[PDB]
């Protein structure tokens, strides 16, 4: 997270850590209590995922869980077109208790708002191409379809949209794909992919636009 | 697939951050390097030069938002620092090298090349178009230098080294 600052602790409690050999390589959001949302490049054949985190070290997180998971399902038009249809749905190997720590998010069913101000959070590079320590918040603002296609066509897709890019040079960076992107309340999008670097004035993030896959969702969790 | 590419110590390559060498795993004793290729004047092709070692260092690039690299995404591939676009690789026709691997200064959002498994290490297939069909880049022996150009079925075969040596 570019230009952001330390979340309030826990007030994020459906972000997951997706670590690798103790690393975190890409966030979650908890979406049920078995299942956790990320972008479909960070698909692994298992997983481990922290919740109720905060910083990354699970023996100084009272209420954090660390849990495996083996079974996980790529959207099946997942880049095609290239980069699309960026999300897959994570199984737990069993359901977690949820708590003040660790909760569920529902999921936007409007699709987003050109301008309105969201949220995005994760453990990914700062401005300075260091790691943080504790999980990072920052607001970026919705960009009209009309300029996200301007931008990134032909590479645009409606299973995408584009947020950030003010003069503020607030965005998601390396290291926080997968993570959370909320409007209004609600999840509405995945940290996905953008230009680099991260941080440039005019240059929105791309992040999956998960109003078009709420029936996808709801039946993958119910199969 | 969706196997984490690697260096020689086993951790995971970054997405840009970091530098490497593609050593050839039966080639340590040369390095990649520019020569001129055709009438240029100044070098833009890509060898594999028995004079340097462990040769120019590269940077791996993906658009998505993670900092590691898989052997299923489409990459960039550059010589240089980040923050530069001068050095980017793409392939280019050029006789009689055929398929040549050339450096130029812009650099499409998704690149062309992929870091594939094979033998003790790794390949470097060009897919052009970005399509399914990737060719392998592999060696072609002309002018007393060898060109790093698509061979498909031949790949140069290299293993992936950390450039903490600067
Ligand atoms: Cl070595």
């Amino acid at each position: 997270i570019i230009n952001g600052e330390d979340c309030s602790p826990h007030s994020q409690p459906w972000q997951a850590a997706l670590v690798m050999e103790n690393e975190l390589f890409c966030s979650g959001v908890l979406v049920h209590p078995q299942w956790v949302l990320s972008a479909a490049h960070c698909f692994q054949n298992s997983y481990t995922i922290g919740l109720g985190l905060h910083s990354l070290e699970a023996d100084q997180e009272p209420g954090s869980q660390m849990v495996e998971a083996s079974l996980s399902v790529r959207h099946p038009e997942y880049n095609r077109p290239l980069l699309a249809n960026d999300l897959m749905l994570i199984k737990l190997d069993e359901s977690v208790s949820e708590s003040d720590t660790i909760r569920s998010i529902s999921i936007a069913s409007q699709c987003p708002t050109a301008g309105n101000s969201c949220l995005v959070s994760g453990w990914g590079l700062l401005a300075n191409g260091r790691m943080p320590t504790v999980l990072q918040c920052v607001n970026v603002s919705v960009v009209s379809e009309e300029v996200c296609s301007k931008l990134y066509d032909p590479l645009y897709h409606p299973s995408m949209f584009c947020a950030g890019g003010g003069q503020d040079q607030k965005d998601s960076c390396n290291g926080d794909s997968g993570g959370p992107l909320i409007c209004n309340g609600y999840l509405q999008g995945l940290v996905s992919f953008g230009k680099a670097p991260c941080g440039q004035v005019g240059v929105p993030g791309v992040y999956t636009n998960l109003c078009k896959f709420t029936e996808w969702i709801e039946k993958t969790v119910q199969a | 697939g969706s196997s984490v590419v690697v260096d020689t110590n086993g951790q995971p390559v970054s997405n840009g951050a970091d530098a490497y060498y593609l050593v050839p795993v039966s080639h340590g004793h040369a390095g990649l390097a520019l020569a001129k290729i055709g009438n240029e004047a100044e070098p833009r092709a890509v060898v594999l030069d028995p004079h340097h070692r462990p040769g120019l260092p590269v940077r791996f690039e993906s658009p998505l938002m993670i900092n590691i690299i898989k052997e299923s995404y489409f990459l960039n591939i550059k010589f240089g620092p980040s923050s530069s676009d001068s050095g980017v690789w793409d392939v280019i026709q050029q006789d009689p090298i055929g398929l040549a691997v050339k450096v130029t200064d812009t650099k499409s959002l998704l690149g062309p090349f992929k870091v594939e498994k094979e033998g003790e290490g790794y390949k470097i297939v060009y897919y052009p178009e970005r399509g399914q069909t990737g060719l392998d880049i592999g060696l072609v022996h002309r002018n007393d230098k060898y060109y790093l150009a698509v061979k498909d079925g031949e790949p140069c075969v290299f293993k992936i080294r950390k450039a903490t040596d600067e």
